[PDB]
């Protein structure tokens, strides 16, 4: 019976159920916590957000250098949404 | 030729919804 309701995604959760949220224009990972209060606990640590984009840890994309050559971004994650853009 | 690197600071949030 008990439950987190997320605005964002107009979904009621069970407490431990993960899910993505759409906020700020990332999405988020979100964990009903539960705690009597509809608790959530949410991260964008685990993916990353470069160029309006949302990448998950390990993809690639490219971007032109802002020039003027093509860059190559990879998502690492490493706990802090950490991405890196070389030149390719 | 240049590099970049980002990260995202205030990353995790707790929030009650009842």
């Amino acid at each position: 019976e008990e439950t987190c309701f997320d605005k964002y995604t107009g979904n009621t959760y069970r407490v431990g159920d993960t899910y993505e949220r759409p906020k700020d224009s990332m999405i988020w990972d979100c964990t009903c916590i539960g705690a009597g209060r509809g608790r959530i606990s949410c991260t964008i640590a685990n993916r990353c957000h470069e160029g309006g984009q949302s990448y998950k840890i390990g993809d690639t994309w490219r971007r032109p250098h802002e020039g003027g050559y093509m860059l190559e971004c990879v998502c690492l994650g490493n706990g802090k949404g950490e991405w890196t853009c070389k030149p390719i | 030729k240049g590099i970049v690197t980002g990260a995202v600071s205030d990353h995790t949030t707790v929030e009650d919804t009842k």
